[PDB]
């Protein structure tokens, strides 16, 4: 209702509001989070904790990206109403590691505090793409950014070889053993420097020189904080998630297996050092699933069935105005789905608290904006020069909200 | 060379200066935006900016018209292109006003990998 | 840029050597490291000779 | 430089044909190697590279030439590749270059290519 | 977390506009310092412009 008048009821064109992006900003006390629920609710069809969609299920496609994990009762109603939720917290989430491109697998397992040193990515490289092309021979071209499963533990004792004495083949497993695919299968042992033969025996290449990087490796695969990586796959549940099971995992954020229209992604648990991974990963996925479809439909003259709607809730931390490079994956695919995805049936409401420090490539694409009070003075001179209309009647009202 | 620019543009105020500044005549419809009034008001020629001030103020199908190959500026209403520009966009009100559609959820991902991927 | 990387490395081992147990020794780690080694550690490397006599290894 | 089988490579425009095996660093004098200035160094720009010629969305520049039937524009083929953008083989007056589907990182240098031919 | 602040200072234009700027309430003594009056008066909320001409004068 009207602010002025509270009799007269006041539309939108819905057509026009939820299909173009959207941003969301303001400032703590304001009810900005009450606002988002209201609106959120009433798109989706929840009136005084009652569902009207009891006899047939609408088709809203809300996923959220929570990190407060602050808006579960949002939408949490007893059971009887039949209007589930997907909560994907940290413990349920099922984010294969193997879906992974070059640059998001480099920065969770070679990226360190310390300077790297020589050959160890590229080794690594290496590792991953002969165990790629080990696991799966029907696949015929193999890169390392192909999503394709592969054992991170077989890549593991790949680099264990480590302690490499036999040449700068003279392996020193049983006699003289030339293929080197039996490394991923057991750590292996090998004799002392202290012998000759016909050939040379003198260490590796790559003797001591991983000796540091082991250590790092191995207690980033022994982490239960990472445990939604499915990286321990020593564990049978880890390991049942396969190539033909790419299926399962991308239900599980489209809510398709429980019929739900709205799906919490719950960020609480995952840490701060993979949080960009983990949002560049969902984007993607999100972006591919919906540039393949829309692609598919062309061939029947039809567009995409099956939008989806994306809010980034305090979005000022994974998409700053500045920042260090930890951000950057996420940047990038929320810039991917911020520039495009309109063709392709994708809109998002960027959910800030903060928003003269959220990156303006991402922004500047908003076609409607909700904004409630502002205490800040750039954040009203930013958003005043955003919006597309002020004129002497919406440049003087954002501090003198209520 | 045989090579002239015009420039369509929502904000005239992040276009980059070094090109709008290039332009003679212009075709000013609606604005609602001041930087934009005020980024106008500066590009155009001292002879209209009187009557400049009548941007925010346009109706429908109507742009004002100020350069050199028009004598004066005036106010020109514009017929409807036939046939009419429109561009295949998704609206998600009605997509969400109807059923769960299951879209068989295999053939997307069979598209994923192109041949082998 | 060279002594800020000296440094840093000098505490790390520091850190790693006094501090066997923990696993993820970072430069912002509130583990104990020691001053006094880390100066005798720069003050070795300033003064460091490198040996180039064939046949060993150059250390 | 000393391939692994021992071969020096006296010219070094073999390496355009394929990738080649080298030998490993020695500290000794009877088999004495050094690596080279650029070892190692365009490990980041190599992973970028392959991850740029093989994407499967920018088809449009014909990246992948070692497998596909792309190696068949010799720069014989710049008469109608030119004439293409400008309606000269179907005699189209108006020439309309649609960008909705090119990738949202290429687009400028799209742009640019088209503008400067 | 259960952390906030109740900053004191008296050459406000001295301190940094990043955490003054995050001031919700304000305890105001008397300024005598113009470039500080200036300062405060556009930190402060619209509504309380027409009465913060008093702190020259508060004593």
């Amino acid at each position: 209702n009207l602010a002025q008048n509270e009799e007269v009821s006041f539309t939108l064109d819905g057509d026009k509001f939820f299909s173009k992006h959207v941003a969301v900003v303001g400032s703590t006390g304001s009810g900005k989070s009450c606002a988002v629920a209201k609106i959120l609710q009433n798109v989706v069809g929840i009136n005084d904790a009652r569902n009207i969609n009891k006899s047939d299920k609408k088709n809203s496609h809300i996923i959220i990206f929570d990190i407060h994990s602050e808006y579960k009762s949002a939408f949490e109603i007893d059971k009887n109403e039949d209007f589930n939720l997907n909560y994907l917290d940290v413990e349920k989430l099922k984010l294969p590691y193997w879906l992974m491109n070059s640059e998001e697998l480099e920065t969770l397992f070679i990226e360190s505090n310390e300077q790297n040193s020589h050959n160890q990515v590229s080794q690594f490289k290496r590792a991953v793409v002969l165990n790629k092309e080990k696991y799966n021979p029907e696949f015929k071209k193999i890169t390392y950014d192909s999503p394709v499963y592969f054992n991170i533990n077989e890549v593991f004792n790949y680099i264990y070889n480590l302690n490499e004495e036999v040449i700068n083949p003279k392996l020193s497993n049983g006699e003289l053993v030339e293929n080197r695919q039996i490394y991923f299968n057991e750590k292996l042992e090998f004799t002392s420097s202290n012998t000759s033969k016909a050939t040379k025996a003198s260490n590796g290449p790559f003797n001591g020189e991983f000796n540091r990087f082991l250590s790092r490796f191995e207690t980033k695969l022994t982490d239960k904080r990472l445990e939604f990586l499915l990286l321990n796959q020593d564990v049978e549940e880890n390991s049942k998630y396969r190539t033909e099971h790419f299926e399962d995992i991308l239900k599980q954020f489209m809510g398709y297996l429980d019929r739900s229209n709205v799906s919490i992604i719950d960020l609480s648990g995952i840490p701060f050092e993979v949080l960009s991974i983990t949002i560049s990963l969902i984007s993607r996925l999100i972006f591919d699933f919906a540039f393949h479809y829309s692609k598919l439909q062309h061939q029947k003259d039809e567009l995409n069935d099956i939008p989806f709607m994306i809010v980034c809730e305090e979005a000022h931390n994974y998409i700053p105005r500045t920042g260090g490079i930890e951000f950057k994956a996420a940047k990038k695919s929320i810039e991917r789905i911020a520039k495009e995805g309109r063709k392709y049936g994708l809109s998002l409401m960027v959910v800030s608290q903060r928003p003269s420090e959220v990156s303006d490539t991402i922004l500047s694409q908003c076609n409607n904006f909700i904004n409630l009070r502002l205490t800040n003075i750039n954040d009203q001179n930013y958003i005043k020069n955003l919006l597309p209309d002020n004129s002497r009647s919406i440049s003087e009202i954002l501090p003198t909200l209520g | 060379y045989g090579l002239s620019l015009m420039v369509v543009s929502q904000r005239p105020s992040e276009v980059s200066d070094t090109i709008l500044s290039q332009c003679n005549n212009f075709i000013n419809l609606r604005l609602t935006n001041i930087n934009d009034q005020n980024y106008i008001k500066n590009l155009l020629p001292d002879n209209s900016r009187s009557i400049s001030e009548i941007l925010p103020t346009l109706g429908a199908g109507e742009c004002l018209v100020v350069g050199d190959s028009t004598p004066i500026p005036s106010i020109v209403k514009l017929e409807l292109p036939n046939p009419e520009p429109r561009s295949q966009s998704i609206k998600f009100h009605k997509k969400w006003s109807e059923s769960w559609r299951t879209p068989s959820f295999e053939e997307v991902i069979m598209r994923w990998r192109k041949e082998n991927g | 840029h060279n002594q800020v990387s000296q440094f840093k490395r000098a505490v790390v081992l520091n850190k790693e050597k006094y501090n066997p147990e923990f696993k993820k020794i970072t430069y912002d780690s509130p583990v104990y490291f020691n001053i006094n080694e880390v100066f005798n550690y720069i003050y070795n490397l300033n003064e460091e000779v490198i040996n180039k006599i064939e046949g060993e290894p150059s250390l």
